[PDB]
């Protein structure tokens, strides 16, 4: 139902499992509760957590699809966690 | 003077009633001059129950087939993933057009540009590199080919690949092939005013 | 028209979705399964004004446009520039 | 027989690519030898560290001012300036190398590469080189140009030498 | 040798996989070379509540107008007889296309050719003259303009004007105008494999 | 100042039209004077009664064999043949007049008119004339040509003279 | 109902008036029975008479419209009478 | 499916249209208003064989394809290579 995520500095999150299976690494770890990350920044983790709900909610509907707001500064290190997670 | 910067300012005549001579006719002339011997061309190989073309790229292939059916039209099936898809013969509404064959034109525009589209090397963009060699429309195609359709890698890379300049490809280009009929491209968004970020994020690559 | 809300305490955040017509009783039930506490020590706070149990989110000020998933709002809990800061113990075996 | 040269391009720090030029020496020894000597830099001064000061997109790219870096310079091994040469060679499409002079018999060290079928560049400049490998690099450099000739970024040459 | 008849036989390379090098690539090259500086061009004059063009012919005019409406298209109304007619924006079926706007393209093709289209002089073809100056597509247009739609003068004259040769006008021609969008010509019968006798006998001339 | 000439065309009997040529004499006196003398025919032999023996559609139209009428002839007022001239002039698109020679320094009386932007006609033939009026007539003549150069009908010159 | 036509050599024809009004000259003469022509050849008149019925019958229907058979030899003098009649 | 027929006598021709199912009685009525003669002196001839009044054109051999307006057939009358030749007087005042 609920899975646990740990950031680099200790930022700890709880995520619904339906959104949790979206990530390949999370799916692999759960298939093989509590998930720990070592180098993922807290702000980057907070930004990437919301994309799971954004994708799940708008998976079927394609009416407007508002643009995802990404700052130019944060996009450089967003891929840092995006590649590792997926 | 300082150099050879005369060109055709004196040789430009126009002035019939068009007016605004600078930056309008010169732009068209430069666009035509640049796109003469730049790019690849379509070529015909193999013939078994159908005419087949595969172009001359060497790195980003594209297979098209045309049967002998449609005795008065244009089927022009093309290979995507692992199946053949029909370009289209006639669409009742423009809405059915934009959304059913944009995948063909998007890959066709990129496959004609002459660029080093090998060694993607995902280790790029990792330590602060931008890969300035590729154009705006070429890096987008590379990202589409090498990324999952909706993961968080078509979005960050597109944001990191926004500073690249876009070259205007004229409508009379992407033509002059050996084929005497060719499909008609009723869509200018792919060649001018290029694709928005919201349309490259939901596109399936032909390559598997 | 789901409304997405956050409860950010100390360093962690809890994110959820509900309805504008939905009351705060189910919101309290959500944290019941997290803090494992009876519905007496928790009092929902909105901005700097006290929030009661008997008033739903429709007239509380929450709107789908202002509570979009791109930027969900935060309410917090109790036992801009600055907000509340408190403690939270982990679950015991 | 024909000497060849190589250039390494850098666009604002990180390198972009490598290009190779082939120099015609039998048809014209003077300007080919001058260009080779300037590129390899056996007299101290050389083409290393220069900057392409003007690019006309779809038209041409000029550079080779290692003294003033403003397009008003020019030097040669023979002297400050020399006179013209034979006009046997003619432009044959894109990617062709030719010296640029302000006036007749005023050839210094400002060369330029043309990436278009320009037929009116006849009787005014001497054409001596053609790109062997790296046409995509030439297009990448030229894509950063502008109508006025201003460059949005600094395109420089990092290394020079003879194969 | 006997003369300058070298051309580009040695300079022709092709041979990738196209084969049949003579009479196929040389024909296309000659067709492109001939149609560069031959013909007239569209020009823009006047501007009241709409963009108006009238081309530069001097003998066979053609007026076109485009309003500021159709915010995402192409109306492109043109004057025929004494009223404006819409070229078309979208047709459900190809049958509705061929039969509703062929009049525009038929007159557009002729109006671009550069020929002496004055002094019709109906006294010609009366004592055994053929008027070899005009092309096949130009004399047909002159007959259409100067004859009743279905009388016994569009038929005898067409029979007497069958020996004239036809020049192939490429599809990339009739373009390169100052207009950046232009209508799309989804009909090749007007430019190649020219109109049959049964279609020029039932066509109404734009001129009055 | 510059002399001009006029030609009348006839296609198998009935005439087709009239064309006017302008001859450059200041830039080259020899070939211009030879062409004018041959056209006006003050020495008996002239261009009257000749026939265009080869037409390449979209490319060119050659003629001027008044002796053999087979393309193997040639004559001039100076003599049987003469040598070349200056190559200052260059082809500038369609409707340009230039003498045709089988080999170098073998210019006789076989001229030709080009109706295309041919850039490779340089260094082999001397160009001296340009059509003033009657381009449509030139197109009408050239429309009867063929790839092999054979003419479906006989196109001849009915009258010649100087304005 | 029926109108009378006379050729050059005396070839005399009777034509239904509905087909007769098609020709402008015939209409003008009837408006202002019997119609005489001076230089119209007999064969040309016979050829041109059939076109009236061909046009009247196929005025509305446009299904096939078979081609009108005209010999190249006769077309030169067909216009001779076509211009005078119309 | 109109069938177009001709009656060519001496130098003149009479052209008309009828139906394949239509009999020859109306064809005789047509020439009644031309020759102004009773239906006794006229006998329709087809090729070289006698044609009777009681048989319609459907089985006589006339077909729309072979009697097209582009080339109508000819039957003639009485009182390839060659055909009949006779006399005809003009109408009297
Ligand atoms: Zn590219
Ligand atoms: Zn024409």
């Amino acid at each position: 139902m609920y899975v646990k995520l740990i950031s680099s500095d200790g930022h700890e999150f709880i995520v619904k499992r339906e959104h949790a299976l979206t990530s390949g690494t999370i799916k692999a770890m759960l298939s093989g509760n509590e998930v720990n990350f070592r180098e993922i920044p807290s702000h980057v983790l907070s930004k990437v957590c919301m994309y799971f709900t954004y994708k799940v909610r708008y998976t079927n509907s394609s009416t407007e699809i508002p643009e995802f707001p990404i700052a130019p500064e944060i996009a450089l290190e967003l891929l840092m966690a995006a590649n590792f997670l997926d | 003077e300082i150099g050879p910067q005369l060109p055709l300012w004196a040789w430009k005549e126009t002035a019939f009633s068009i007016n605004q001579e600078p930056y309008w006719y010169s732009t068209i002339r430069l666009q035509g001059l640049m796109w003469n011997k730049r790019g690849h061309k379509l070529m015909f190989v193999k013939e078994n129950q159908g005419y087949e073309y595969w172009e001359t790229s060497g790195k980003q292939w594209k297979m098209e087939i045309r049967r002998d059916l449609d005795l008065i039209r244009n089927a022009w099936q093309y290979k995507s993933q692992g199946e053949w898809k029909t370009i289209g013969v006639w669409y009742e509404s423009p809405g059915d057009y934009k959304g059913k064959e944009n995948q063909f034109w998007f890959h066709w525009r990129i496959a004609l540009c002459s660029c080093n589209k090998t060694r993607w090397d995902i280790r790029e963009f990792m330590i602060g590199k931008h890969r300035w060699d590729l154009c705006k429309s070429c890096i987008q195609g590379e990202i589409v080919k090498n990324t999952n359709p909706r993961s968080l890698q078509r979005l960050a890379l597109l944001h990191l690949a926004k500073d690249h300049v876009f070259q205007v490809m004229p409508l009379w280009r992407a033509r002059r092939v050996t084929v005497q009929k060719f499909p008609w491209c009723r869509s200018p968004m792919g060649y001018t005013i290029p694709w928005s970020l919201q349309e490259c994020w939901e596109m399936e690559s032909i390559f598997e | 028209m789901d409304v997405f809300l956050m409860i950010r305490r100390h360093k962690t955040t809890i994110f959820t979705d509900a309805k504008e017509s939905s009351t705060v009783f189910e919101l309290k039930r959500i944290v019941e399964g997290i803090l494992k506490r009876p519905p007496d020590e928790q009092r929902l706070y909105k901005d700097d004004q006290l929030l009661d149990d008997g008033k739903t989110l429709g007239e509380c000020g929450f709107t789908s446009q202002t509570a979009r998933p791109q930027a969900p709002a935060t309410v917090g809990l109790a036992f801009d520039t600055f907000e509340a800061l408190c403690i939270e113990p982990f679950s015991s075996p | 027989v024909n000497p060849t040269v190589f250039f390494d391009i850098a666009v604002d720090g990180e390198p972009l690519g490598r290009v190779s030029f082939e120099l015609f020496a039998d048809k014209v020894p003077k300007t080919a030898e001058n260009f080779r000597a300037l590129s390899t830099g056996e007299k101290g001064f050389g083409y290393k560290g220069s900057c392409f000061h003007r690019i006309i997109p779809g038209f041409m790219c000029q550079g080779g001012d290692f003294t003033r870096h403003n397009g008003t310079g020019g030097k040669s091994i023979y002297g400050e300036k020399f006179e013209d040469e034979n006009f046997i060679l003619k432009h044959t499409g894109p990617g062709i190398l030719s010296m640029a002079n302000a006036g007749p018999n005023t050839n210094g060290s400002q060369f330029f590469i043309c990436t278009a079928k320009t037929e009116w560049l006849d009787g005014k400049h001497v054409v001596f080189g053609k790109v062997k490998e790296g046409m995509n690099i030439v297009e990448a450099m030229e894509r950063f140009g502008s109508r006025n000739g201003k460059t949005s970024k600094k395109i420089t040459i990092a290394d020079c030498g003879q194969l």
